[PDB]
């Protein structure tokens, strides 16, 4: 497989593009502390009540320390949402919205 | 006393302890039932090294898994007792195809429903069933009922807002209720069985300031439920709004999932007229739903818990699963993903995957003309099931479905109406993505079969001395070449009998209808058919010319009456020349017609032009003279009166023989208003801009027909022609956006075509063709963008909030 190139190596080969600013930001970030990057995990489902309670407890835990990053993952709904010509008096898109 | 009957509800005992399900079976005595452990049905086709890799703890070899048709070639044509975590069992020392696959992954509760019949005479009890559910509310009345059939007290929570008395005393409502109860008694004695309904229901409205008190009242109602009866209690909850909530509130209670009418008549001080009808519907529907569930389960061997409120296509799923389980091949059903579950991927995407779902539209053949003898003909319906039956006169699944369809057709004749309903809804299930066991290949192949069916019908009509001037696959339009009189219409019936008898079909619609003694055929919405189906006396009982004129509507509201009046004048003139030609014989009639109406046409043209000379530049007139903005057309204004005469030319241009006389009239008109004898500006080039969803269906009517949003009348999109039921807006927007974006990804997945050689881009690294010409292409973005603009115009026309959101997203 074609060998890769380090981001720093790629940058130095292509030259400066958008050192003093980068090192200042690096020093500031090292000064920065406890910045939490929280990722819930793949396929969070809003339909399930047990998963809803688990996510509520997770939000309670995150309330103690608000993360500087939070990621919400794909497939928010449990089952695929799509057009329904045989509507059950309420569109699946409406449940997805709710 | 203990099971030995049908189970109304089948649900998991708990998230923990997988494989053990609770049973809500109502015994011939007092409900009560349970189920043991059921293994996780998942076939990996491999068993030799399965044991060392995982503890499957149940053996199955020699085609353990099922291969079912799909895009991957591998999936094209052993369940684990414990739900063990997967541990890379894809490796297969059996020399079979690598990969465990998930061709048959179903919940065991669904699987046991698939494996076993409903009964474990469905249930002929004299048992009473409770009838508490959410009563329909018009706007915000929050109507609800806590009613026990044995309790005799409606004990409604209806009119929950205490500020306003939404619920009426219902004393006069009660007496009208009873008098219709004897009026509707004939269905009542049938509904009086299986549940106490003949009893009069009192009215006791309860007002709740806070909804938590309402929840407490429901909890206390549940505390009554299964204690007032002690044992042997059934509940009927047909309210979709509270169907999900009550199941959580109720513990181990039994209730069917089927729904009653979603809402009642929107009437809130005068709620009595609609409360009365809603409660009548409720009491009749108790017994109606009970009997319908019983007979459908007898036909289906499925529990009442099976969902049919949206459609009985889930029953179609369970029956097809049972049928496949009989054969060596095993079902592809998958509740989790409504997409078909063939092999293990179930999610592979390629050109064929989009190919099968897209372009599922019925092709239409149109020949614009005016003819001596035109018949709109039978207008065959439900051509999908007819075609699939006539095909019997992948291949294994096709054969299984054909056998099931023949079985249902045998049931569809001289049997219960449930069999007929299931036959009608089988076509919808074949195309419904929401219904599981739905294959994109199956839908595409049924569409292609209908295409060949239309082709064979065209070929059969070709032999007859008649021409198919239009083809809709819902109504088929043919004119007869001969100028024969009334006796031909009886002869037309005889010949179309002879035509339909010849092939080996019997499912197409008979009773030729809506013959047109004269038709000026432009499209679906612009025509002048006369003397529809009758005793066929050839215009004696002349039905007035039905003429939608989606282009005439486009016109300026003041020029519209003039255009319509002149088309009646034109129609009368051609009719008179038609009797003249018929008497002469005892389109030459149209040829004489042309010279007949030439002088009035030209004289009125200039007259109108001369009037327009002063008519123009008038603020009162120009307000009327402005052409209404419609989604169909984008042509220039070009002196709307000139648009009128151009439209007249276009509607006249249909008659091939008179085209020379039409040219004479055009020369006369260009003498009337200065313009070159032949001109592109003189050419019409009318834009249609038809936005159509392929094979749209109405769930109540089950009819399959393409719906054209721009061209059809505003209520025509809303309400289908077959049944009075009106399409909901949300599904309309969903389907329109479906087609729009599906075309967008199609644009993203196209294959380039060369300039000189015109080959296809078999090369990913092309950078100009290996031919001298470059890769031209097929269908770029720009007119897709103008179609987006037409979508926006419709969005102004029709609220279409989902469409508005889609447009907003696409702009970004
Ligand atoms: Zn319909
Ligand atoms: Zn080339």
């Amino acid at each position: 497989l074609p060998p890769g190139e380090r981001r720093e190596i790629t940058l130095e080969t292509i030259g400066n593009l958008d050192k003093d600013l980068k090192i200042r930001l690096h020093l500031l970030e090292k000064e920065l502390t406890d910045h939490k990057f929280v990722i819930l995990g793949a396929n969070l489902f809003l339909d399930d009540l047990k998963i809803m309670t688990a996510l509520s407890k997770i939000l309670q835990k995150l309330n103690d320390d608000p993360p500087t990053l939070l990621i919400w993952q794909g497939s928010f709904t449990s089952v695929p949402v799509f057009a329904s010509m045989s509507s059950r008096n309420i569109s699946s898109s409406t449940q997805f919205k709710n | 006393s203990y099971a030995n009957s049908t189970w109304e509800v089948l649900q998991y005992k708990d998230s923990g302890e997988p494989g053990v399900l609770e049973v809500f079976v109502t015994i011939n005595g007092k409900v009560q039932n349970i189920t043991f452990h059921i293994p996780k049905t998942i076939y990996m086709k491999f068993k030799s090294q399965t044991m060392p890799l995982q503890k499957i703890k149940n053996c199955l070899i020699e085609k353990s898994s099922a291969s079912l048709p799909n895009n991957p070639k591998t999936s094209n044509p052993e369940s684990v007792f414990l739900e063990e975590k997967e541990n890379c069992t894809s490796i297969f020392n059996d020399e079979n195809v690598l990969g465990v696959f998930e061709g048959t992954i179903t919940p065991h509760q669904r699987a046991i429903m698939d494996l076993g019949a409903s009964v474990t005479y469905l249930s002929g009890f004299s048992m009473d069933i409770g009838y508490l559910l959410h009563f329909p509310t018009s706007i915000g009345y929050e109507f609800f009922s806590l009613f026990k059939s044995w309790g005799d007290t409606i004990t409604i929570l209806v009119l929950k807002p205490s500020n306003q008395a939404q619920e009426i005393n219902a004393s006069s409502l009660g007496q009208i209720y009873k008098q219709m109860f004897e009026k509707k008694k004939g269905k009542i004695e049938t509904y009086s069985y299986l549940v106490d309904i003949k009893e009069d229901i009192n009215f006791e409205f309860v007002y709740f300031t806070d909804i938590s008190k309402l929840y407490r009242r429901l909890s206390q109602e549940t505390t009554k439920l299964k204690e007032e009866r002690g044992l042997q209690f059934l509940l009927l909850l047909q309210s979709p709004f509270i169907t999900k909530l009550l199941g959580t509130i109720r513990l181990l209670n039994q209730m069917p999932i089927v729904k009653l009418s979603l809402n009642e008549v929107l009437l809130q001080l005068n709620w009595q007229p609609t409360l009365l009808k809603k409660l009548v519907n409720h009491v009749l529907s108790s017994g109606s739903w009970i009997s319908h569930l019983i007979k459908l389960s007898q036909y289906s061997n499925i529990p009442i818990c099976n969902l049919r409120l949206d459609s009985m296509d889930y029953i179609i799923d369970v029956l097809y699963a049972r049928k496949l389980k009989k054969e060596n091949i095993v079902l592809w059903w998958n509740e989790k993903a409504p997409l078909p579950d063939h092999g293990g991927i179930q999610n592979d995407f390629d050109l064929n995957t989009s190919w099968i779902m897209n372009d599922s539209e019925f092709p239409k053949i149109n020949n614009s003309g005016v003819y001596d003898n035109v018949v709109l003909d039978v207008g065959v319906d439900n051509l999908t099931v007819n075609t699939i039956l006539t095909s019997a006169l992948s291949n294994d699944a096709l054969n299984v479905l054909r056998g099931m369809l023949k079985e249902w057709w045998d049931e569809a004749l001289k049997e219960n109406s449930t069999a007929d309903l299931l036959v009608n809804s089988l076509a919808s299930w074949v195309q419904n993505p929401n219904a599981k066991l739905f294959d994109g290949l199956l839908r595409y192949h049924v569409h292609n079969l209908t295409k060949k069916a239309l082709l064979q019908l065209v070929n059969e009509f070709s032999a007859l001395g008649s021409t198919i001037v239009y083809a809709d696959r819902n109504q088929i339009l043919i004119k007869t070449n001969k100028y024969s009189p009334e006796n031909c219409y009886a002869y037309s019936q005889y010949m179309m009998k002879a035509v339909r008898t010849n092939p080996m079909f019997s499912y197409l619609d008979l009773n030729i209808k809506r013959y047109w003694d004269l038709l000026i055929w432009m499209d679906k919405f612009n025509f002048s058919g006369l003397a529809c189906i009758e005793i066929e006396e050839k215009e004696n009982q002349d039905y007035t010319a039905v003429s939608q004129w989606q282009l005439k509507k486009f016109l300026s509201p003041i020029y519209q009456p003039e255009f319509e009046d002149w088309m009646m004048i034109i129609l009368d003139s051609m009719l008179k020349t038609k009797q003249s030609y018929l008497k002469l014989n005892s389109e030459n009639s149209l040829n004489g017609f042309s010279h007949l109406f030439s002088k009035p046409l030209m004289k009125r043209v200039k007259k109108l032009f001369k009037n327009q000379q002063e008519f123009i530049l008038d603020p009162q007139y120009e307000a009327d003279y402005v052409i209404p903005v419609l989604p169909g057309s984008h042509l220039n204004v070009k002196n709307p009166l000139l648009e009128l005469v151009k439209s007249l030319c276009h509607v006249m241009l249909l008659s091939k023989s008179t085209i020379l006389e039409i040219r004479t009239l055009r020369k006369e008109l260009l003498k009337i208003f200065e313009l070159r004898e032949f001109a592109k500006v003189a050419e019409f080039k009318d834009p249609s801009l038809s936005l159509v969803v392929p094979d749209f269906l109405c769930e109540y009517c089950f009819f399959i027909s393409d719906i054209d949003f721009c061209k059809a009348a505003p209520e025509s999109i809303f309400s289908c022609v077959r049944c009075h039921k009106a399409f909901n807006q949300v599904l309309l927007q969903e389907h329109l956006i479906q087609k729009l974006r599906s075309d967008i990804e199609s644009y993203l997945i196209q294959d380039l075509r060369c300039s000189r050689c015109h080959k296809v881009k078999r090369d990913y690294m092309s950078a100009h063709c290996p031919c001298a010409g470059a890769w031209e292409g097929t269908l770029p973005r720009e007119s897709i963008v103008q179609k987006l603009n037409v979508f926006k115009q419709v969005a102004k026309y029709y609220g279409f909030d989902i469409l508005l959101s889609c447009i907003a997203d696409l702009t970004i």
